[PDB]
């Protein structure tokens, strides 16, 4: 529902690490495949940057 | 039309803190049955099965076997949670044993040919 749908969710952690990407802006982007592993690896002990 | 949706994708990030496969070995011998005692009930022939001793004699030699049990449990030689030799003077415990059966007196002879001596105590044949 995040993907195609429409819903958003403000998760409040406080402070979190940072890691940046840089993309070139006069060509197609997408974050799904960035925004899908971050969510995928999110363990009841860690979470990644 | 399904192209796997986004939703799953497995690698085994987590790992058990206790540990699954520790905590589920010492549940299977949790879930097991409390153990028969038999001796002293009757079989369908009408005997009390179990063996022929004294009833405080074999109270002491079950505590004998479990303190030896408990010292094989806990992987070692002499026992240390032990049930016998305590500081309790237990000498009226009894348990149940063949020795008696269930009406009050003693099984030195099988029920089963009590019966048929006070029946073959009485006979009558052909005359001649």
């Amino acid at each position: 529902w995040i993907k195609t749908g429409e819903l958003r969710i403000r998760i409040e952690m406080g402070a979190y690490p940072y890691m940046l990407h840089y993309y070139d802006p006069r060509q197609y982007a997408n974050a799904w495949n960035l925004t899908s592993a971050w969510l995928e690896e999110i363990t009841p002990t860690s979470i990644p940057s | 039309p399904a192209t796997a949706e986004p939703g799953t994708s497995n690698c085994e990030h987590y790992k058990a803190r206790p540990g699954i496969a520790s905590v589920q070995k010492a549940t299977e011998s949790a879930e097991l049955p409390m153990k028969n005692n038999d001796e002293g009930t009757p079989d369908k022939r009408g005997n009390t099965k179990g063996a022929l001793v004294n009833e405080h004699v074999e109270a002491r030699d079950e505590a004998d076997d479990a303190t030896k049990k408990q010292a094989k449990d806990t992987e070692k030689a002499k026992a240390q949670v032990t049930y016998s030799d305590t500081g309790i003077n237990n000498a009226n415990e009894l348990s149940r044993s063949g020795n008696v059966d269930n009406e009050g007196g003693s099984n030195q002879k099988p029920m089963s040919t009590r019966i048929a001596e006070a029946t073959s105590a009485i006979v009558s044949k052909h005359p001649a």
